[PDB]
């Protein structure tokens, strides 16, 4: 459960990365840490504990966060998948209902 | 509203102990300039 | 004002097991007024590189733990500043410091 | 040094009343007086302890 | 003896296993609908 | 210590004042957008303190400060911001005085600029050093300033 | 918690009684609290080498 | 209390 939810967060991350060079007029003032602190708002609160077990005695920064994203290493399961699949059927904005 | 502001661990997080503000520390610099002089007059001739 | 994050200095692994820090004495202390009004005495100081500089305040009415000095000298070299462009503190100050 | 430490020390016009570092030799030059100066260095100088 | 702070957070990691995703239905939900307007041939 | 701690950027809206205060090397987009990881983050005069105390035998404080320096660099951090930011004013000191109060202090002669000397105790320091001052809101007459200062 | 046969100190540790040593003064010694929860410590580090 | 050796810590205050 603890690798299914850690891959779910990182191809979260990795797919949200990009919103800002995708669409420069909406996030001219957009920061990583806006996207960090969303993901870390919309996923359980129980690895987010398990991991300020650690975080709360040393500090990490942004440089860290995208070093671990980018990492080639995810554990295969249901809700990965059908959370990559989704992504990927939402490449296209018009699909979302919205436009310019 | 600053981006500065934004808490992403609990490492930056901790208790509140006081407050300051403008006017409190500017009275309190006057208050201490002219009591050290005051008190160095007092103590000597 | 803001306090350091209490799981810096204490990690526990067990309801009977948990590792100590060096100055566990000085962090459970609490300051009186004249400390607090001396410590934002020291951040005015800060605030202003060169219209405000310290000094050493003597009073023979109170008795310490010879301890503090050692901790406060430490902390005061890589705390204020004395370089070749402004000063924080006065000439006396730093020698009492490296005595320390 | 807190008495030189005040805003109004750049027009004070200082004074003192006895010169600090004392010649050592008008203390000893009285004539028969070490055991004199062997009890003022205890009564002044001695700690107490345990 | 395990303190606590980590016995509650390993219980909700437990709880969170038992999460149920995916559903099983007998027929699939309505994509397309139609709307009639007083013509005999068109929609 | 072998840092460099006022530098000139861009021209300033008050003429009289130009320069830039960096504590210990620190700027502000480091809070925004850091130049290396978390252990990276050191400076010349904490590290030549950690190899003393390292080398004096005394391991367990050397740890507790390689712990606590990222508060330490934060604090400071968020110094540099408040100082460069908010309190640029006329009433701030001009270059001239500015570059002239040291050597004027090493030479001991007399100068119209005296600072203000303040006392402080011992256990200011280690208490000090325990604290960060986060702003939370702007000064109410901040706008209103200078209409006052004209 | 096990400890060993007592006479395992009788027999070789306190064989004369005419004779004292650090040994003997610390076989007669009981722990408290605070020294069990040292020797939990000393285990824990054991169990886990590096 | 059993052995003679813990006696001396209470001679001993």
């Amino acid at each position: 459960v603890y690798a299914s939810e850690l891959s779910v967060m990182k191809v979260d991350m990795r797919h949200l990365s990009l919103m800002q060079r995708r669409f420069p007029d909406v996030l001219i003032q957009a920061r990583p840490s806006h996207f960090w602190k969303a993901v870390l708002n919309d996923s359980p609160e129980a690895v987010k504990a398990v991991m300020n077990l650690s975080h709360s005695h040393n500090f990490i920064n942004i440089r860290d966060m995208m070093r671990w994203v980018m990492l080639p290493s995810l554990q295969p399961s249901l809700k990965l998948a059908l959370e990559e699949e989704a992504w990927a059927a939402a490449n296209d904005f018009e699909d979302l209902m919205l436009t310019d | 509203q600053r981006p500065e502001r934004i808490k992403t661990t609990p490492y930056l997080e901790g208790d509140v102990l006081s407050s300051d503000s403008g006017p409190l520390l500017s009275v309190f610099a006057l208050q201490e300039i002219m009591q050290k002089v005051r008190q160095v007059q007092a103590d000597y001739m | 004002y803001i306090a350091p994050n209490p799981r810096i200095s204490s990690i526990t692994l067990t309801q009977r097991i948990t590792t100590t820090g060096p100055f566990a004495i000085l962090t459970g202390s609490t300051p009186t007024a004249q400390q607090l009004n001396d410590v934002r005495k020291i951040y005015l100081a800060l605030m202003f590189p060169g219209q405000i500089i310290l000094d050493l305040k003597i009073d023979p009415g109170e008795r310490m733990d010879p301890a503090v000095r050692m901790v406060a000298g430490v902390v005061g070299h890589l705390l204020f500043t004395a370089g070749g462009r402004f000063t924080n503190l006065t000439q006396n100050m730093a020698r009492q410091l490296d005595i320390a | 040094q807190e008495v030189l430490t005040d805003f109004r020390r750049q027009d004070t016009i200082w004074v003192l009343a006895l010169q600090l570092p004392v010649n050592p030799q008008v203390v000893w030059d009285v004539p028969r007086s070490s055991i004199a100066n062997l009890i003022m260095n205890i009564a002044t100088c001695l700690p107490t302890g345990e | 003896f395990t303190v606590p702070d980590v016995q509650k957070i390993l219980d909700d990691i437990k709880a969170l296993a038992a999460e149920q995703v995916y559903k099983i239905v007998k027929v699939p939900s309505i994509s397309f609908r139609h709307i009639v307007m007083q013509s005999r041939d068109r929609v | 210590w072998a840092t460099i701690d006022v530098e000139y950027r861009e021209p300033a809206p008050y003429v009289h004042a130009q320069r830039y205060i960096r504590y210990c090397g620190i700027d502000s987009r480091e809070l925004i957008n850091p130049t290396t990881y978390g252990i990276g983050m050191t400076y010349h005069c904490y590290n030549e303190m950690l190899r003393m105390l390292v080398a004096a035998g005394k391991d367990s404080e050397a740890a507790y400060f390689r712990s606590m320096l990222p508060f330490h660099m934060v604090r400071f951090a968020r110094i540099n911001q408040i100082i460069n930011e908010d309190l640029h004013s006329v009433f701030s000191l001009p270059d001239d005085m500015f570059n002239a109060l040291l050597p004027d202090l090493i030479a001991g002669a007399h100068q119209n600029a005296d600072p203000v000397v303040l006392d402080v105790s011992w256990i200011s320091l280690w208490f000090a050093f325990n604290r960060s001052f986060e702003p939370t809101h702007r000064n109410e007459m901040l706008e209103v300033a200078p209409l006052i200062e004209s």
